[PDB]
């Protein structure tokens, strides 16, 4: 049947989460369990853009939804979501988040968030498994996978203490990986008390979140994560060349959460054995100049070679450099055809090259103030002069 | 020196090539905006730089040629681009490329009159968002007025007013 | 490409044929409204677009033909329809036909000078309220001012404005 | 259609025929008076009328012919009678009348160099306030502005405004 | 919507029809008489109103014109009936009329400069004691201030305020 | 940042669209009421906050437009609604709505001169009771004078005076 | 001396730059407030200073700059910061910046006439509480009214004052 | 249905086809003919010439924009039916056109989700 005229209905509904609508892509992969308002087949990946469209593919008290709604409380980003269903034992359920080509011939666990485009048009620029990225197995498949879709994998360390955080963090030298060790103590409406989270979906959401307002080229660092009441351990921000514990774990090249009932995302080193890409402001801008280089030159693997077909590359990618000089992303790029790998014999295979050397911004990682008490100005005032 | 002269044009808009139908190119006119200044203790103005003009870059093609019509008007402005070349020949036969990669919102579409024996001339101008002059494979102009760059021999001419504003 | 040349116009009016005595067309000039903006940080202006300007089609007979001079002046604005067409050559023998489709007010006549010896030619112009240029067949332009469509390829540059307009 | 041009014009002003001595006829220029309304949700203007602009028919005699040279500057308007006639010939063989009945003030008489070989042209312009134009006898325009009538084809378009206004 | 806009205007005094000498009509602005009220608790005034504004309607005649001349400085205020009338036209053609029926005091007259070949205007206003605004044939206002009367689409305003003082 | 400039308007009175006759719009300036304050110890003013100034949103249509003439001075004030809306254009293309949904008193209607070949153009003027502007979907203000509220950013500054007045 | 003038400007607000969208800037008037003090044993008025002129600086952009509007009518009056900077040239070329550092609150927000073709102007205002200008990167003047500071070259004129007043 | 019988209340037809249902469906679509029939009144003479199929599309699309203009329709398609416009088709004066529009729909059931909460007990009512 249907309805002519106006209704009014009583429904109970959650006090609105309105957050700037976001560009990025996140990749995401937890527990659920298939049921009947579960819409979602296990290893499938699917497209979310709502709390609601979280709740439908996935249970509302599953832990793909909590690590949505940590995302959707922050940005209105797209998620493409995997929901690897539950094992008994930890070597199976890592097994299970891992997954791999092990079906038919299909792409289970994280391997099926490379299906993330060509199923949705949505490539993942974040990687995130949150409360599986602690066991080391997870998080080298996690690194792996970054490395292929050219993104940034967000770890997480144990719920356990500062030395675990740091002996964890020593096993990995990876440009793609970035660890957020103390999670997120959330109040839970259900329990009425403050349930723990694992803070990985948090750091992707105001990861994302940053993207719109700042940039991708902007630091997640001092930024503010929305929706949480508390840390799982208190992350202790001081000076005097001491042994504080958000120090303790930059210098571990760990991010914490640091302020006011855990308020701010706080460090920007990556997990990197090499100082030219020790930020993620390196890590990020160098990922995403490109992306909007190549998402832009899709005319260039078409197109047969003509004369003009170098130079027409070249002032198509310093026009679309400079759009990218304009905006803050770079300073003073540089772009130009290499003049001694451009053969014949290489233009006979369809191989053609250039160099888009740039300089990206640094990050005001570490503003120093030098005070000092004088006794100067006691005598231009208090004096009868 | 030696006497040299234009002999042949040619253009290229979005990669595709003109080289059957465009009778007529203009380059922009590069003109800087003088203002006349007199003040004290002088008899004569002396023509202080206040910036360049607008640039306007038009030219003509003489067929159909949707490559260049479906270019008018777009939302996206500075999405024209445009490479207009010339061949400078000389007397010794050492030909010359000017070559003058442009960008801009091409903005105005002009068919002329249509007579039924008569050539008729599409009269199109671009409005010049981007400009760099390169005569023989050597940068003489490189003028991007966002992201304010006014380069003479490559040398930008704004590093001085660019550090002032701090941009 | 092809060097290729109007040869040949025609005229429709109400969808009758003016094959004997139009002696000129004028498509009408699409421009759109440049102001030139120089502001903060930058040396020159850069062009944004303001909408298009006011289109004019022009069109001339030479003989008495009432079936142009009855639609100057209606009460009905947009009412005199009409389609100016062409056909462009080209070298090697392919004809493309260019055809404008256009809708508006027959805003001024123009008798000229009557000498007696010499050919005495009406010259109209119209007011174009909507316009379509087909090229080869296929849609280049498309502009109806009221409801508000600029189509340049297919492809309506205005849905960026309609939706912010609530249109 | 059928190639058809004017071959021969005449002038009749007050029943006094100028069939020696009228080389040039000129018929007002019928322009409407167009506002381009630019509004909201729209990118082009659209060319409302606002009416009709001023008349004016101009004509040369170039011997003496004091037939027309009394009737300038009288205090009664509108007292310049007048009949523009033109053939328009047609290939086929077919003349066809264009007459152009008007009326108003005859207002400025312009006796233009006299030197001595060369003849010597009275320019006249008359300030038309009645103007009826008939193609092959049938009425193409009549325009009366006191009295206020625009006749199309015999199609009063002012009816509108006329019932409006109370007239 | 459609574009309209005005073309043509008309004035009845009293009866007669002024149809050949109003250049300009000027329909009383209608403002009411806002006092800005601000009070506790509040950041920024709200406007609440207060009564219409004194009404005053002027017109020009650039002739003699005694049926308007002998109206001005009455005994009788509210003697001078007029209607003010205009043609809206629209861009498809349906006029749509805008009556403005009036009465009240011819309180100036203002002849102006009369120099000898210039056009000499006199400059008439009235201080408008009834208002009936006619839009398509429909009331739109009709103010009366003795008798308080303001009606917005036929529907009454000041219902409100008779009632409370016993009118 | 991007060269960026309105290009086109829209009016929503009451829900109805004013998408062909609106050629001007004007939101309404907000001015902060500030007194220069100089006292004790200090040599020049330092201009305190007083609250918000009166807000007064004016907008014109030249057709005759009952949907905005039946709005003016109502018993209801506040009953005005209104929307206006703009497209601001981006050099890139990034067409950015600026959406100003007001509410208020119209306070004055102003038709102007009513010349016979001249546009006229109706003058309305609000009160403004409640003032929003969004700005790429995004409340930019949010002005509400009873229930006195000042958002900036969504941020309500008057969150201070409202626990001390007990509001 | 070298004729110099203006070429360039740019502002930041609170770090942002608006290095695309500001037409115009405009420093502070600083004005001391005199007296005519005339008085006994003289003819003429000597105008002794009574304290400076209450500043105000004003800026327009004419994009929709959110980064601008949100800073209108906080509770934190003097939480405006804003730096306004200008490159003047000169005929030798070298540029000497002039940075003129401001603090206050931004007291009206005037967007102005909204047509559809025309390029549409946010003018601002701030009510300068802090005002430093630097010319040169050398501090020429300093104006801070509360913490009463009026310096000229470094120099701090009112430490006069400052001691008579014990502050 | 209210105020001593003072609204006339449903819209649905008396259809079994629910493409059908609205009055406002099948009133648009009787009268967008009714007003393309009588304005095309010349394309029953006007003996078929090259240009007489394009001369109809730009007037059937000219007194459909009109349409678009003042609300009955939104976007509208007009076009000649390229597969069954023959010339055996056209020897008997026949000849096809398809008039694709999409309508406007009536808001026939609008929906009020409302709540009482408790959320703002705090931000008003106490000291803060």
């Amino acid at each position: 049947s249907f309805f002519h005229g106006v209704t009014v209905t009583n429904v109970d509904i959650g006090a609105r989460t309105i957050a700037l609508p976001a560009s990025s892509v996140i990749g995401l992969c937890d527990v659920f369990t298939p049921g009947a308002q579960a819409s979602a087949k296990p290893n499938v990946p699917v497209l979310l853009t709502s709390k609601k469209d979280a709740a439908a593919a996935f249970g509302i008290g599953s832990s793909i939804y909590l690590a949505c709604e940590a995302i959707y409380n922050r940005a209105q980003a797209v998620i493409v979501a995997v929901g690897v269903e539950t094992a008994e034992t930890p070597e199976a359920q890592a097994s299970a988040v891992i997954g791999g080509i092990s079906a038919a011939g299909e792409r289970t666990g994280l391997q099926a968030l490379l299906d993330g485009k060509s199923r949705f048009n949505a490539q993942p620029r974040l990687l995130v498994a949150p409360g599986h990225s602690a066991q080391q197995a997870v998080a080298t498949a996690m690194d792996g996978l970054a490395e292929k879709l050219r993104a940034i994998a967000i770890l997480d360390g144990p719920n356990s203490t500062d030395e675990a955080a740091v002996a964890y963090a020593k096993n990995f030298g990876s440009k793609r990986l970035f660890m957020v060790d103390p999670g997120v103590q959330v109040w839970d409406s259900a329990t009425n008390a403050a349930r723990n989270a694992p803070a990985s979906a948090y750091a992707a959401g105001l990861f994302a979140w940053t993207d719109a307002e700042y940039g991708f080229w902007s630091s997640p660092s001092n930024k503010e994560i929305k929706g949480v009441t508390g840390t799982s351990r208190p992350v202790e921000f001081l000076d005097g060349d001491e042994t504080c514990r958000a120090n303790l774990l930059n210098n571990a090249n760990i991010a914490t959460i640091i302020r006011d009932d855990g308020y701010r995302l706080w460090g920007n080193r990556t997990l990197s054995s090499d100082s030219k890409w020790a930020f993620v402001t390196r890590v990020r801008t160098m990922d995403l100049v490109m992306d909007a280089i190549l998402a832009g030159h899709k005319w260039a693997v078409d197109r047969g070679i003509t004369k003009t077909y170098v130079k027409d590359v070249t002032e198509g990618l310093r026009a679309f450099m400079r759009d990218l000089k304009n905006q803050g992303a770079v300073i003073n790029f540089e772009v130009y055809a290499d003049p001694d790998l451009n053969s014949a014999s290489q233009l006979a295979q369809g191989k053609v090259y250039w160099n888009i050397r740039f300089t990206d911004v640094p990050p005001a990682e570490n503003p120093n103030f030098r005070v000092e008490v004088t006794d100067q100005w006691l005598t231009e005032v208090l004096d009868v002069a | 020196m030696i006497p040299q002269t234009l002999t042949n044009t040619n253009l290229f808009i979005d990669g595709v090539s003109f080289a059957g139908d465009v009778p007529s190119l203009t380059l922009p006119k590069l003109a800087v905006k003088t203002e006349q200044y007199r003040a004290g203790g002088m008899d004569a103005p002396v023509s202080i730089d206040m910036g360049l003009e607008a640039m306007e870059a038009k030219f003509s093609t003489n067929g159909a040629r949707r490559e260049a019509l479906n270019f008018f008007g777009l939302a996206d402005q500075s999405a024209f681009n445009g490479v207009f070349r010339g061949s400078f020949k000389g007397q010794k036969g050492a030909s010359v490329p000017v070559v003058a990669t442009l960008r801009g919102l091409l903005k105005e579409v002009d068919p002329g009159d249509w007579k039924a024996g008569e050539k008729a001339e599409f009269k199109y101008a671009v409005a010049v968002s981007y400009y760099k002059l390169e005569v023989d494979g050597r940068e003489v102009y490189e003028i991007d007025p966002v992201n304010g760059v006014r380069a003479i021999n490559g040398v930008d001419q704004l590093a001085g007013m660019r550090n002032d504003l701090g941009l």
